[PDB]
């Protein structure tokens, strides 16, 4: 009963420490505390619904931090690609309108493409396309980024202009907004400490 | 079923 408590509390803490390192685009620093909570997760952690808002964040988080590194799965599926499957589950969990997260499974899915299109892993960019964008989004740019895939043409300007950063800051900006504003009870307690 | 709740809400890559 104790324990429960304290490790929420340390989870809420370290999830509140990794948004900032994410905010700051501190991404080293977000590894370490992503792997901290990573083994808080086998404790007793209290009722599911008190913490699994802010994990489904720190889970799309996540992926979208490592979005980049294709020598990398969440799912035996590339990074980009989980991170749609949490958005997903974020629509239903948080009662979100498809409307409301049309915006953001866009860029998610647009930066799934161009990132293997970057790394020149063009059949995997033509996978991604096809599974994601064929049912949503539209023809034009499903036909711009074949062609792209095609002519293996990163010079393209779909390409040369899209840019990591802003996709993953536009992101957090997206998944906090559904976040209650509590302040977490142990850096409270640390700034009264010190 | 059998899925843990690290496994429902795995942060860290599988294999990285």
């Amino acid at each position: 009963r104790l324990e429960e408590a304290v490790n929420r509390w340390v989870l809420k803490f370290y999830f509140h420490e990794a948004l900032r390192a994410f905010r700051g685009s501190r991404y080293g620093d977000f590894r370490q505390i992503r792997d901290i909570m990573q083994a808080l997760l086998v404790r007793p952690l209290g009722k599911e619904h008190t913490v699994s808002r802010l994990l489904r964040v720190m889970q799309c988080l996540s992926r979208i931090e490592e979005g980049e590194n294709l020598d990398c799965s969440f799912d035996m599926l590339t990074p980009l690609e989980s991170a749609i499957n949490v958005l997903e589950m974020i629509k239903t969990e948080f009662t979100l309108t498809e409307a409301v997260v049309e915006s953001s499974r866009k860029l998610v899915k647009e930066a799934a493409v161009i990132i293997c299109i970057k790394n020149k892993e063009f059949e995997k960019a033509s996978k991604i396309l096809k599974k994601h964008m064929s049912k949503d989004t539209t023809q034009k740019l499903r036909n711009d980024l074949l062609n792209i895939i095609r002519e293996k043409n990163l010079a393209h300007p779909v390409i040369q202009n899209f840019s990591y950063e802003t996709f993953q800051q536009k992101m957090l900006r997206f998944l906090e907004s559904h976040l209650d504003d509590a302040e977490p009870y142990l850096l409270t307690m640390a700034k009264k400490a010190l | 079923s059998q899925e843990t709740f690290e496994e429902k809400y795995r942060l860290s890559p599988t294999l990285s």
